[PDB]
């Protein structure tokens, strides 16, 4: 009786809110995000086994703003749709305060939107966690910031060095936590950063990737706006983890 | 207030004068009527200040969303196409008139004017402002189509400047922005090196005579200048 609606369970505990965040496996795919001194970078699966399907037709990161990307993990349908709500909400910010939304509040909003659907009965909580990352300006400096922010089906926002959701979300994150007692991370250069993601999804999958393969999202400091990243640098990372 | 867009090849000049009045006063010499819309999309804003800033901040804010969601450029008819929907559904409530004129790749460089009652209609170039009746015989005698960038820069600095020289509402800074395939040029000509103003016109030097000095003659010769 539970099971199926927005209660709590005896234990305290939201059956459909816990079953969400099975939705965000379920798929098979991994997403990792992580961020460098001067960039951030969003890295996720982008599996066409299908030979007819049209690769570029189907992706999982999406511009929320021009500085916010934004990958989703998860349902897919359920991610286009937080998607434009983020996209509304960010709009609708922008109307009503003049500025650019900052992507903590991005967040916060959208972590509003789906606590929500866990208390109010009969509205599905959308299986998917979401990546925002982007760029934020510091008051006393005025310089960027490279950012982070999940929110998950529960509503539960964080912020985030790097992060991993998806399947094998475990031994994605077990390989950053192991990397990060070598290397401070927030010191790190967007390739050495990239290197890192790439080799935690390939670690987490068991597989070596091709750049076809993933997907890969930035923004940085110098060009804040988020721009996939094209192939053929991709294909250089990816070199550059196999060899060092 | 005088506003007018031109086309050239591959892109469109904006310009405006920058002066904003209460009537008789100057409340703002420096406006800037040029507002942008996207990245290659600007509208020039006249009469209602309050009117046009929040439509243009508006629809700006609509051409984001829709920049955001197609995952493409937008085209300056969309633009202009927003623009009058606003400005009729408000038609009765707001004093405004818009050029939309920027620079899109499939259709190169356009210029909508949309006039008070909102029509919107794609022109060549496009005239606004209390300013504007004063360019009419300007463009129609000095206008030729088919310049370069640079020539209809300076044109459209001239007629602005021609403009504001003899509308008492328009007046101040000459703001240019041109808008194609390449980078947004915006310009400022401040007031003093207009390059055109009656006060320095050698024809409007030489004073009417109308204090003529008492004379046995009807015979005129000059205005009383001294006493003496």
């Amino acid at each position: 009786f539970d099971k199926y609606i927005t209660v709590f369970s005896p234990e305290g505990s939201l059956y459909q809110v816990e079953y969400a965040f099975k939705a965000v496996t379920y798929p098979g795919l991994l997403t990792v995000a992580i961020r460098c001194k001067d960039a951030v970078l969003v890295v996720t699966q982008h599996l066409i086994p299908d030979r007819l399907m049209r690769p570029d037709s189907v992706t999982a990161l999406y511009e929320v703003t021009p500085n916010i990307g934004c990958c989703m993990t998860g349902r897919a349908p359920d991610g286009r749709a937080l998607v434009q709500r983020a996209r509304e909400e960010a709009s609708d910010y922008q109307y009503r305060y003049g500025v650019e939304i900052p992507i903590a509040v991005l967040a916060k909003r959208m972590g509003d939107k789906a606590q929500v659907r866990t208390q109010q009965a009969g509205l599905r909580p959308m299986g998917v966690v979401s990546t925002f990352i982007g760029m934020d300006q510091s008051d006393q400096d005025g310089s960027l910031k490279p950012q982070i922010y999940t929110v998950d089906p529960a509503g539960w926002t964080g912020g985030h060095i790097a992060c991993a959701a998806g399947k094998k979300q475990v031994e994605a994150m077990a390989f950053l936590e192991k990397r990060q007692k070598s290397t401070e991370l927030d010191a790190l250069t967007q390739k050495e950063a990239a290197m890192i993601a790439l080799a935690a999804l390939q670690s987490a999958i068991g597989t070596a990737v091709k750049a076809k393969e993933v997907e890969v999202g930035r923004c940085t400091a110098a060009n804040p706006a988020f721009q996939r990243v094209p192939n053929s640098e991709v294909e250089e990372w990816l070199t550059a983890v196999a060899e060092a | 207030t005088t506003i007018l867009a031109v086309s050239y090849n591959g892109g469109v000049v904006l310009a405006a004068d920058s002066r904003t009045s209460s009537g008789t006063y100057v409340v703002n010499r420096a406006s800037n009527k040029l507002t942008k819309l996207t990245k290659k999309i600007y509208c020039c804003r006249s009469g209602s200040a309050a009117d046009t800033q929040a439509l243009a901040e508006r629809v700006s804010n609509y051409l984001g969303s829709y920049q955001t969601d197609i995952g493409a450029g937008v085209n300056v008819a969309t633009a202009a196409n927003l623009f009058q929907k606003m400005c009729y559904m408000n038609r009765w409530n707001i004093s405004a008139g818009i050029i939309v004129a920027g620079y899109d790749p499939i259709n190169g460089g356009s210029v909508y004017s949309i006039p008070s009652g909102g029509s919107c209609v794609k022109l060549d170039y496009a005239l606004g402002g209390s300013g504007s009746i004063f360019l009419y015989s300007f463009f129609d005698a000095n206008y030729k189509p088919g310049m370069s960038k640079s020539e209809c820069v300076a044109f459209c600095q001239r007629a602005v400047a021609h403009a504001y020289s003899r509308d008492g509402s328009s007046g101040g800074l000459i703001r240019t922005i041109t808008l194609d395939a390449d980078e947004p040029e915006d310009q400022t000509i401040p007031w003093n090196r207009s390059p055109y103003c009656m006060e320095k016109d050698p024809k409007y030097v030489t004073q009417a005579t109308q204090n003529q000095p008492f004379s046995s003659s009807a015979k005129i010769t000059g205005n009383r200048m001294s006493s003496t």
